[PDB]
């Protein structure tokens, strides 16, 4: 008889594509790619994803979280993503600040793309040490906390001495105040009024200057008197000033300077950021919603096959990788 | 040949038709070979090792999008190399298909003695009648020519 | 008789470098690389390339269509690719411009990156919302536009009200006003002249405070008054005065902040631009040139292998890619 | 063996000398796999999907140079990978040449019959003269060992 | 079969026990080979072509975080092409021990004459005693079958 | 008898992992990957690595190379690579410098970025083409140069001129003035000293206004006049004053502008830079110290393998790539 050793045919089913073979007539195969469908935001099976950055405290928005407001001082989670959901993200508590005057609209996308977010105890740069030697922080009366007592930002302090008048300018430097592997970010400004309440309040009427130089480079102010804009983002129903803010950053081994003129706000408080984290745009999460990463286009998404033929977007967590067209490989004998 | 279950297989063609017996180890082989071959290819969709800090939008425009282009420069380069991974991995796949049909030769020329006729297509002419009983023998590996009175190989002693 | 299969042989001709064989010497091989001969700069054969901004209208240069000059208003084709020319683009109309103090004098340079480059009509902040109400748009008289008659810069009003006399200072915000796929440019800026000047025209004397808030930072300038440099880069022969600008960049979502003092020019129109396309730098093209790629150092250049042995540089079209050394392919079989 | 016309082909040394005929159909099978290897080799000239904004010369050095870093390693990374490809290609295309072989082998080992010696180097030993039409009937695969005397393989059929 | 001294070799096993000797030849063609194969790894440290300005630290932080993250995404990507170059080098390293293994199978298919019997296993049963001079006789390819009384091939004239 | 062909079996000794055999055991392997072990900073067997900008000039820092100090001028080794042992540089000589209050702390850390460092002899402006027309540069006192005799910094002209008294402001173009492949690297400055100082010497009690716009962008200082920084890194015991520095980069092809009142400072000399090189972080070198690679993590290293598994860094030379896993080679058969 005749014993022969081979592979069955049978009908063909797909065709790959091959180095030096063409398209080749395959009985089964394996699809690679599939197209996402779109979710839900939510969690990524791994760990907490941050989206709000202090979710156990009503009724506070992430700039006042940031800024570190009376009432907004809850405990923020760790994460190992976040989401973006505000590109220009809002203050409701405390006296008006003009956010878009300045670097300090981003602060709450700067604190959430770090796992560890730490609130520092301690003033980055002392009472004692300033110039003009009895200064304390006064309250504000628009920064009701709790009960209805008067207060401060934590991160803020409106500082004034024991004279009035113009002055030269005073120079501060502030150092890394973190751990070696921390960043540390500060806010400093200044306060802006009518012409007679900062005569009132400082002893001057004309604007005033403010400079600092951090690794970021120089940054100068000479904030106007007057004639601010409409009052917005604030408890305040009256408020006459506006406080013009600065956003600094500084790692181990950095430095900054801050000289200011009369009018000055000093850091209060900082925060110490740790281990970076993945940062997405996207809507809020659903709550109980779980995926296995979540895209920009795409919300939360499943990963089927190992890649995806769609739209190309960030994405974090167990993701498919982006591929142009779709692709299969052989899972059975080459077709008749 | 084959397909009784599992692509590969023997079979027999004489005075009885055609008789169709498969080997299931070989089969069990090339789907395991498959496997890890696409096992391989998901490993590239886990090539981020470091964490840096990360760009923030609502930045200067030039920052925004250098950060842009590293990104879109490394999803082009890794979409250009799945893609010929699985030009490479098709191929290899389908090679693997002789590479087997060969391995099933030699088991045939060594099982079938040094009477059977080499075809060169991995088919021997035996003389006897090979009716499925001769089919599993040989795919189970206890096929010995003397039970059908065929020549086996001579001994080593001599 | 003996029957053989095998290979026949031959002279080796070339040899190649394997991965374990070494050098195998081969009767034949495929050069994959060539060296590329300089051509003249023209289009890719897939489409335009932008060369200069507006080409059908003559007499101006790419700075006097990019700040919309009466005279210069004309039709701006779409490119596949563009060539810088020009890497300090002059003006040669309208009032003198002191683009070297400031960042306008690269926005040719920007309007030529994209695919689309649009005119918005509109105002990118209209009159009827200053703050002193009736503002208008003063001609200028070194802007004539086709009979003689005086006119005005399209992107930038020279803006007066009805008031003169310092004052506290006035704040604006630009939103984006293009589509979500344009990103928006603006050009705004101050006058300066002699202080005799500033006060007829504005009723003052001293230098004026003007800042800004973008995406890109805050910028801020005081202009001196007086002790201009030359006069250049204009069609007046006289102008006593100087402008002084400053190019802003918006996208989706974004606003921007203007604080400005008397002698402010504001934002008049302004480009929406949409997809990027690749600009590499060179001469301008030559009539009736014709190539598959357009590379940095050589100028057109063709492909007839897929790798190049030459000098590195940015390239836009059906390129070759740039290699270290002559790469072969084996085209035959081994040599005897 | 073969260039009569073609890379491949067969020869017969005896009596009559050496006589040589081409197989111009694996010839061609081999250029194909060459032309097509070098095929999967343009591609990666066209790695380039997405478009991004570019970043503008004459600004600020330290983003002028991270553009220019972003293209110079991509220039590299690009060119050290053509030229492994390169080197594994050319690889390949020799190895194929002793694929080629072994299927002329093959081809030779059911044409020539079972009483042809193999003598293991792709050579087989005939008692009969073969000079130019036996190897234009090898060539075509119309080659019948009993047009020559020589002995066929036993049919399937006992 | 083997290792007298070299990874590579043959063997005889009969009336006399088994004897054993080893081909230095495509021994040391194997390790060619590997070293190689090594050889072709070491060149992807060496990628870094062009030099471009660095970027200085103690510089804005979005700018130092770009130069930070080429230079992790360049570092992640090599090392996972290190990894797949070292998993299909190895798995390359393995197949080629079977190549060699029938290019010595190929070797004794001449050698030894029509008469041996081929095992399909890479063993070949020849009807003399072959004690230790036989198979340097084999590893020196001077082995001639008419030397043992055996049958030499057929020659080509008739 | 029965003659076989084949492989040797022995003992296994490795476990290889491989695309589709599994992790397969083998009787020896080569360990691709090894563990750095830390050693001393040197240079890298192929040249020189700078280190210190000016090993021959003692008692000088990098500043004051960098500064062209009067005592400083020494020679500038070529280097293959650098390292950065000072992340602030500190200077020691001549008047004192607010090195914190501006850009040009790391002036020494990008000179030592390149492989050639050239002192280029003649002023980036010349003092002819200043507008108060008999400009001289005063020696300073506080920068004696070898015998006592009192300098001035080479790169840094301390001017006046013909008059005294506030002035409009006055407007410089300084354009490149190095090799087609040399960066030019400027620094100019403004004196702050006290008012009654600044009165004695220039005509002026309040501060004055400095601008500059460069291709890095603008930049704009207003010097207070008094309450300076203690006293620091200087050669003088007293100095009353204050000196705050721009550092200015141009390439070729670029132009710059300084727009400049009383008090201002002018280049003096400029330092030309070529063929970029490697930096990394580190140590200064030990003294007969030789390595073939330098790394961040690890100083002077070797290069057993092509691989390591430690640390990730940067490095320079001819160094291991680093891998996350021991990677092994077959160099044997395959096990029974
Ligand atoms: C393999 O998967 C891809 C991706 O899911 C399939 O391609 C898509 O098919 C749907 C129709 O079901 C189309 O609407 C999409 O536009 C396709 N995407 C692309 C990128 O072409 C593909 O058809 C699947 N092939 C097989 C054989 O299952
Ligand atoms: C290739 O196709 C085979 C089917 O012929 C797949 O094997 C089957 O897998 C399912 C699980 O999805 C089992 O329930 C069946 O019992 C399997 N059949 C056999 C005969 O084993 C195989 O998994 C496919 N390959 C891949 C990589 O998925
Ligand atoms: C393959 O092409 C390359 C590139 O054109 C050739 O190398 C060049 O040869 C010219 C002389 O004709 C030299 O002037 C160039 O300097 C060479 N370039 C390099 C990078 O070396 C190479 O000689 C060609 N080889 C063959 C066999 O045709
Ligand atoms: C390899 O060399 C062969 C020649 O031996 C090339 O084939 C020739 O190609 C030209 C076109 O350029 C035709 O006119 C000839 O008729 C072809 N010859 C044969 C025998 O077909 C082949 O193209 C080369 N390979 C590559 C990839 O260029
Ligand atoms: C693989 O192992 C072999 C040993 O079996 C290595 O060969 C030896 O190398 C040393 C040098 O280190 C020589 O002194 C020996 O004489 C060699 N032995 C033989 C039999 O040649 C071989 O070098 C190893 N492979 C690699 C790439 O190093
Ligand atoms: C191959 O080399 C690697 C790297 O040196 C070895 O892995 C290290 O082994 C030491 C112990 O000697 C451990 O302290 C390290 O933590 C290991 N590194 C890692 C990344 O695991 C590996 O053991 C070596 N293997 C062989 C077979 O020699």
């Amino acid at each position: 008889d005749k014993i022969c050793a081979g592979v069955a045919s049978g009908k063909g089913t797909h065709r790959v594509e091959t180095i030096t073979k063409g398209e080749v007539l395959v009985t089964n195969a394996i699809n690679m790619t599939h197209t996402p469908t779109s979710g839900p935001f939510g969690d990524l099976k791994t760990g907490n994803v941050r989206d709000k950055l202090c979710p156990t405290c009503t009724g506070c928005t992430d700039m006042d979280v940031a800024l570190m407001t009376p009432t907004c001082n809850g405990v923020i989670p760790e994460a190992i993503a976040a989401i973006q959901h505000e590109n220009r993200p809002l203050q409701s508590k405390c006296n008006p600040i003009l956010h878009d005057l300045g670097n300090t609209r981003q602060l709450p996308n700067l604190l959430r793309k770090y796992k560890k977010i730490r609130k520092s105890s301690g003033i980055a740069f002392p009472l004692a040490s300033y110039a003009d030697q009895p200064v304390i922080s006064n309250p504000s009366g628009n920064c009701r906390d709790g009960n209805g007592v008067e207060s401060e930002f934590g991160s803020l302090l409106w500082l004034t001495g024991n004279t009035k008048g113009a002055i030269t300018g005073e120079t501060i430097t502030i150092t890394h105040q973190c751990n070696n592997d921390e960043v540390m970010v500060l806010v400093w400004g200044a306060w802006a009024d009518l012409s007679a309440t900062m005569n009132t309040i400082y002893g001057v009427t004309t604007p005033q200057t403010y400079v600092s130089n951090f690794p970021s480079g120089r940054f100068s102010m000479s904030p106007f008197l007057g004639n601010f804009p409409a009052l917005a983002e604030t408890e305040a129903t009256t408020a006459t000033g506006r406080i013009y803010l600065r956003m600094e950053v500084l790692e181990s081994g950095q430095r900054g300077t801050i000289q200011y003129q009369r009018g000055f706000m000093g850091p209060g408080k900082f925060w110490c950021l740790s281990e970076p984290i993945p940062v997405v745009k996207g809507a809020v999460k659903t709550n109980g919603a779980v995926s296995d990463c979540l895209h920009e286009v795409y919300g939360g998404i499943s990963k089927p096959t190992p890649f995806y033929t769609g739209n190309r977007g960030k994405s974090v967590g167990n993701c498919p990788k982006w591929v142009r067209k779709p692709l299969l490989v052989v899972n059975g004998t080459k077709a008749r | 040949d084959g397909m009784i279950a599992g692509w590969h297989g023997y079979s027999s063609t004489g005075d009885h038709g055609t008789k169709v017996a498969a080997d299931l180890v070989s089969t069990q082989k090339a789907m395991d070979a498959i496997t890890a071959r696409i096992n391989n290819m998901n490993k590239m969709t886990e090539r981020a090792f470091s964490v840096t800090d990360s760009t923030m939008q609502e930045i200067q425009k030039e920052i925004k999008d250098l950060d842009k282009k590293i990104d879109d420069v490394r999803a082009d380069e890794t979409a250009a190399q799945i893609e010929m991974i699985v030009l490479l991995e098709n191929e290899n796949i389908i090679n693997a298909e002789d590479e087997h049909v060969h391995a099933l030769k030699q088991k045939l020329t060594k099982m079938l003695g040094p009477s059977a006729q080499d075809m060169g297509d991995g088919c021997f002419i035996v003389d006897h009648q090979c009716k499925e009983d001769c089919l599993r023998e040989i795919v189970s590996g206890n096929y010995t020519p003397s039970k059908y009175g065929m020549d086996e190989f001579k001994s080593p002693i001599i």
